[PDB]
């Protein structure tokens, strides 16, 4: 499967994943809103944002 | 990647200081930065943080309204302006680069802030006399209390460097007076107390003072008592 | 949120050290761990509960659930001796919370209970209208103690300064505690006591103005 893996609002980049869902994860630290993108569908802490999707390049 | 703090030193209570931290080897403005301080012998205390752009600032309750964090991207430099300084602001001040979840992945070596109203002052040296209260199992502890000096350091020797075995000189404490105190102790045989002289040799180079104090066993003779004790 | 670390942990070389960081619902937060050796800056050894920065040995592992986060150091080595700090991140607040630190001793010598010597104020200091009680604590290992003072039977917190334990020339530790009194306060109690806690044993030495 093919997922975005670029951080926050850096330039779009993608990656091949042996998983079937992609993820977009977002939280607040002293920098502001931070976004992580990758392969899979991880558990996150309460309050943290997580979008897992079944398509390709869905985690924009 | 490097961070180097500067601007620390001696300052009066109610005074002001600006600390600087020069950053290199990374894109400075992409990272939040923090100041963390540590009082001597104590734990880490977060003081302040700043977003990449400087658009957001964050402060510990203990420093709200006395400290200002700022950064200059053109000079790759972080600042901390510390006003209305208190005794409790005495610490080593570290700058740190933050990452994910405010984890601090790079630290500087720190800059020392000492908040004292004190001028240079040589020590008062008092004997810690051996008696039956420091004589336990055939050996006696005796020492010198080195009180109310500024700044650090003092050094202490015994019998002009002849006596080394059993000698321990403690680190200094900054008292609420703004002055330092420390002690030096030696353990000796109780049977030596009659015949061997023990002198502590205190050296305080900042005030060009040396003191030699003879440390004698306590005489519990009421015929030798003085009135202000 | 107060986060609680034990002040000290001792482990034999080769054994596993566990340093805890306790707080209500810390499992819902993200925990980082730092190693600090004396005279050095902290080093990040675990971040986000369980991730290891590159170059940190695999022996360093973190966990976090419920009310306890743990730094686990397997096959502990002499070089792991350090102070360890936890840091708690929460998505819903700004403040950086650190635990109070844990001194990790890696046991290369036998445990040794402290000798305690309590010096009354000297005649010379009292002449100068000051009174310091000096509690000298010697020959102990590991190098971690707590000191508490009493006037007669009552605890005393004001006028106390305690040094961080220092290595002696014989490789055991020493520490010093000072109780600063007026000559009047000194002479106005029947006794003063220095109580030293080491390895959950307490040794108490007492002095009396009238002896
Ligand atoms: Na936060």
């Amino acid at each position: 499967r093919i997922c975005y893996n670029h951080q926050s609002t850096t330039r779009a980049t993608t990656k091949s994943c042996e998983e079937n869902s992609c993820y977009k994860k977002y939280w607040r630290d002293h920098r502001g809103t931070i976004i992580e993108r990758g392969c899979g569908c991880p558990k996150v802490k309460p309050g943290v944002g997580i979008h897992c999707c079944q398509s390709d390049k869905c985690n924009y | 990647v490097q961070l180097q703090e500067s601007g620390g030193g001696v300052v009066r209570p109610g005074g002001s200081l600006r600390l600087s931290c020069a950053a290199s080897g990374f894109t400075f403005s992409s990272y939040a930065m923090s100041w963390v301080r540590q009082a001597p012998g104590k734990g880490l205390e977060w003081v302040s943080a700043i977003s990449g752009s400087g658009g957001s600032t964050y402060y510990a309750d203990s420093v709200k309204g006395r400290f200002t964090i700022s950064r200059d991207s053109s000079k790759n430099t972080l600042y901390l302006q510390i006003n209305s300084l208190r005794a409790e602001d005495t610490a080593l001040y570290y700058c740190a680069r933050e990452g994910d979840y405010d984890s601090m992945d790079v630290w500087g070596q720190g800059t020392l802030v000492t908040v004292s109203s004190a001028s240079t002052k040589g020590p008062s040296v008092f004997p810690l006399a051996p008696s039956s209260k420091s004589t336990s199992g055939g050996t006696a502890a005796l020492g010198c209390l080195v009180k109310d000096y500024f700044p650090e350091p003092v050094t202490v020797s015994w019998n002009s460097g002849a006596l080394t075995s059993g000698v321990h000189t403690f680190p200094a404490v900054l008292q609420s007076s703004g002055l330092y105190s420390l002690s030096s102790v030696v353990t000796v045989p109780s049977s030596s107390l009659g015949t061997q002289t023990y002198i502590c040799n205190v050296n305080h180079k900042p005030s060009n003072t040396k003191v030699d104090k003879k440390v004698e066993p306590k005489s519990c003779d009421k015929g030798l008592e003085v009135l202000f004790q | 949120s107060v986060v609680t670390q034990p002040p000290s942990v001792s482990v034999a070389p080769g054994k596993t050290a566990r340093i805890t960081c306790g707080g209500n619902n810390i499992g819902s937060k993200s925990v980082h761990w730092y190693q600090q050796k004396p005279g050095q800056a902290p080093v990040l050894v675990v971040f986000d509960d369980s991730a290891r920065p590159s170059g940190i040995p695999e022996r360093f592992s973190g966990s976090n659930s419920g009310n306890t986060a743990t730094l686990t150091i397997s096959r502990v080595e002499a070089g792991d001796e350090a102070d360890y700090y936890c840091q708690v991140w929460d998505n819903n607040s700004d403040d950086v919370v650190f635990g109070g630190g844990t001194k990790l001793t890696v046991l290369g010598q036998p445990k040794a209970a402290p000798s305690v010597t309590l010096f009354p104020p000297s005649s010379e200091e009292l002449q100068a209208n000051k009174a310091t009680l000096v509690c000298l604590i010697s020959d102990f290992y590991p190098g971690a103690v707590t000191v508490a003072w009493k006037a007669d039977s009552s605890p005393v917190k004001a006028g106390v300064e305690t040094t961080t334990p220092s290595k002696q020339s014989n490789n055991k530790y020493a520490a010093s505690s000072y109780l600063s009194l007026t000559p009047e306060q000194w002479k106005s109690h029947r006794s003063y006591s220095c109580q030293v806690t080491h390895e959950g044993s307490t040794v108490e030495k007492t002095v009396a103005p009238t002896e």
